[PDB]
């Protein structure tokens, strides 16, 4: 995990929104890299997301 | 020097067991086992406990192979209780001992021969997708493991390209008082041509009589039932409608003399395997009274070595719940008269039936095309 | 006709008390008294109980816990032996949730409610103090799982999911890493339902991490408020108790009463057949007991020393009495009662941990996100 800097349409929207509500943030990208659906794990009744 | 005992209930070929005891090659394994055979009736749990106590006190018994002939189910629970109390392992090879129990506790040394509910549920769907019965409904009562059956059945059918359209589920309870009218009213909701059932023998007979009163059992509806409903092939309740399909363990080609040798071989090979690497062997003074202090020597490693063994090119690798992982089943059909016949046997997950088209037993037409 | 009942107690003086109680109830078809003692092993217990089952052909059995602390295996022989014949059995001082399972133990009734209803009465405190966000930790056992499931099922109606559910292995000695994760969280209400031994481990680790300062709330149960936990226990803990849990004479004085009403409605209904007295002899099931359970469980009792006793369809007593129990200055003082479905205050005032005298919001706003 190496630090990187991000910028775009979503990033500056968050900056404007954050200044209004007086809170800080610490962004980090997702590890797997997918938006996420439900999956069946280990052939069990329970289901979990990714 | 490890002593192994075998217990028989009811009629059996005693001389055949004695002849088949020394039927395999057991030379390259340092077991030097001794076989002890004792026969007794089905008097009561007290007699069984007393006999087991006397035998294990008599001559250095570290395990018991238990056979049975009746169809009673609570004998398995009693044997599980005994196995939980005393750390020695026992095996159920035939009879009531082959019935699957609800849930063995974390400290039981007890195993059974025969498939579980989940594998039978799986094979009930492998049978379905060969004669193309894609419409079905399920009915069951309150029995240990009933949730697992429906859970696995629903899980399997929602992750495949083929379309299983399940038409309603019934979980009626027949133990209620004066609820027979409600049960009969509810049974009218069934419409699929294929019905799955999960009930005890007497419950199955009562439900079949009720259904025959309604009349949805004559021509176009086919029932599929698990192993435990049959219990004994010879004892036909005469209340079962013609055309019933059932799954049962292959007892026709696999009688009993081979099972005794197979059970003995499991213990001998496990003891040989655990002895060589660990340089140890559990040989406690197997007392009967005041056994709470006799649990000093843990036999959990022997349990870990009891779940992975093989011999003579066969796989007997068990699981956490204590059953086969690789049984040999057959499919039996009840013909016009009261009798059971072999239709197809499948091994290593490969269905093989002796028929190609189901014998019908008019608005059934044929269509030619190109 | 003559109908006799059975029971087993853990004291000869208790046996004499039971004899006096049945003599008094004789004034209310004549009854009888049969009782025996306890043994330190289960197999002897089962042998004796079926031997004493043959003694008088009993209709119901009363069981009590021995002076042993755990006693988790003591009711098991009687339950198995009786369920082998489908004979109903009433329990008095059993609290483990294993026996509430209808699968393994078909016939069993409770005179005291289980821990699941304790988890359920934990809900009223949140309802009355406006606590919507909680952190609960339970041990990895069959006991904790039922409580967690019941709690989350009850909270399903309110549509208020708990933030975190975290568990630890039983019989451990280090929980520092697990307690670290909960410290980062944003909730200040801790609910723990663990064993007596684990209570000492968690309490020691909480003190080191400054986890029990101001602005924290601990909700505990019966087991972790008794025993050696009070040796290392912070102030301000809110516990729980039962009004008549430990008075075995109070239960017995009316336990024979409720069963007495049932037999009157059964002896003159239809098809009455005495369960067999053949321990060794018969291995079948008595017809009486599938219907006996139904009438007994619905037998409302008008009034008693512990109030109205009405059984649900679970074999567990309903409408119990709980006292919201509090600890301040190394001693326990009562501050309230649980009136069936709601709570009322009392004269005393509860001192919260840390010495503050208020109603903590149980919430700490975080100013950092992810
Ligand atoms: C009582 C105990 O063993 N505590 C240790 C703790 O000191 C250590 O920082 C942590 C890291 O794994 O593991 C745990
Ligand atoms: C419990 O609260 C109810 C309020 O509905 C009240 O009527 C009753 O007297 C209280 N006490 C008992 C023992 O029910």
């Amino acid at each position: 995990t190496v630090p990187q800097c991000c910028y775009g349409f979503c990033i500056d929207l968050l900056i404007k929104l954050a200044r209004t509500m007086q809170f800080t943030y610490e962004v980090h990208l997702v590890a797997d890299g997918k938006f996420g659906t439900q999956e069946r794990v280990q052939n069990s009744n329970k289901k979990e997301w990714n | 020097s490890i002593g192994i005992a075998v217990i028989l209930v009811g009629t059996s070929d005693e001389v055949a067991i004695k002849d088949a005891h020394e039927k395999d090659d057991f030379h390259h394994l340092s077991v030097v086992p001794r076989v002890e055979l004792v026969a007794m009736n089905e008097t009561d749990p007290k007699s069984i406990i007393t006999r087991i106590c006397d035998l294990m006190s008599d001559r250095k018994i570290q395990g018991v192979v238990f056979a049975d002939d009746t169809d009673q189910e609570a004998i398995a629970q009693i044997l599980d209780f005994i196995s939980a109390q005393t750390l020695t392992p026992i095996l159920g090879i035939h009879g009531g001992s082959s019935m699957i129990m609800a849930d063995k506790d974390e400290s039981s040394m007890f195993f059974q021969f025969g498939p579980s509910i989940e594998q039978q549920a799986s094979v009930m769907l492998n049978i379905m997708e060969e004669y193309d019965w894609y419409i079905f409904s399920i009915v069951t009562t309150y029995f240990p493991g009933y949730q697992d059956f429906v859970n696995k059945i629903r899980s399997t059918i929602e992750n495949s390209f083929v379309g299983w359209e399940l038409e309603e589920v019934l979980l009626l309870d027949m133990s209620l008082d004066d609820g027979d009218s409600k049960i009969q009213n509810q049974l009218k909701k069934l419409q699929s041509p294929i019905i799955l059932l999960y009930c005890t023998k007497e419950e199955a007979t009562y439900i079949f009589e009720v259904a025959n009163s309604v009349g949805l059992t004559g021509y176009g509806y086919t029932w599929i039932v698990p192993s435990l409903v049959a219990g004994d092939t010879d004892t036909v309740p005469s209340e079962f409608p013609t055309g019933l399909i059932s799954v049962s363990y292959d007892e026709w080609d696999y009688g009993l003399p081979a099972r005794v040798r197979d059970g003995i071989a499991i213990i001998t090979t496990a003891a040989s395997d655990m002895l060589s690497e660990h340089s140890f062997i559990p040989e406690p003074k197997s007392s009967c009274y005041n056994t709470h202090e006799k649990r000093i020597y843990q036999s959990n490693m022997l349990n870990r070595y009891l779940i992975n063994v093989t011999f003579e090119g066969r796989n007997l690798s068990f699981s956490e719940d204590g059953y086969q992982m690789h049984p040999k089943l057959v499919i039996i059909l009840l013909n016009k008269e009261r009798k059971w016949e072999r239709v197809g046997k499948w091994k290593d997950k490969s269905l093989q039936m002796k028929y190609y088209v189901w014998p019908r037993m008019d608005d059934h037409l044929s269509i030619v095309t190109l | 006709k003559i109908v006799n009942i059975g029971a087993v107690l853990s004291t000869r003086k208790h046996e004499q008390m039971f004899r006096e109680a049945v003599n008094q109830a004789n004034k209310r078809i004549q009854l009888q008294a049969t009782s025996v003692t306890h043994k330190p092993n289960a197999i002897q217990m089962a042998l004796s109980v079926c031997e004493d089952l043959i003694s008088s052909q009993v209709y119901a059995i009363l069981v009590s816990h021995p002076p042993t602390p755990n006693d988790h295996f003591t009711p098991t022989p009687v339950s198995y032996t009786a369920g082998f014949y489908r004979i109903p059995v009433l329990g008095l001082t059993t609290r483990m949730s294993i026996y509430s399972d209808k699968s393994i133990h078909l016939s069993f009734l409770r005179t005291v409610p289980p821990y699941s209803h304790q988890s359920s009465v934990w809900f009223e405190m949140m309802r009355v103090y406006n606590w919507n966000h909680i952190i609960l930790l339970v041990s990895d056992d069959h006991e904790g799982r039922a409580a967690q499931k019941r709690l989350e099922t009850l909270l399903e109606e309110r549509e208020s999911k708990a933030e975190k559910v975290l568990q630890f292995d039983p019989g451990t000695k280090n929980v520092t890493a697990l307690l670290m994760e909960a410290r980062e969280l944003e909730a200040r209400v801790i609910i723990l339902s663990a064993s007596e031994d684990d209570a000492a481990t968690v309490y020691r680790a909480a003190a080191m991490l400054d986890m029990t300062g101001s602005g924290y709330v601990w909700l505990v149960g019966e087991r972790e408020i008794s025993g050696n936990a009070l040796r290392y226990a912070p102030d301000g803990i809110i516990g729980l108790q039962l009004i008549n849990g430990k008075n075995e004479s109070a239960h017995i004085s009316d336990a024979v009463g409720v069963v007495a009403q049932a037999v009157h409605e059964l002896l003159e209904k239809e098809n009455i057949t005495d369960p067999p007295r053949g321990c060794v002899g018969n291995t079948n099931i008595w017809k009486t007991g599938p219907l006996f359970k139904r009438v007994l469980m619905s037998s409302k009792y008008a009034d008693g020393v512990t109030g109205r006793v009405e059984f649900n369809e679970d074999g567990d007593r309903k409408f119990a009495q709980y006292s919201i129990m509090n600890l301040q200055n190394r001693k326990l003082v009562q501050v309230g009662i649980y009136n069936g479905t709601h709570v009322i205050p009392n004269d005393r005032k509860i001192i919260w941990p840390g010495g503050e005298t208020e109603k903590p919001r149980g919430y700490q706003m975080s100013t950092r996100l992810k």
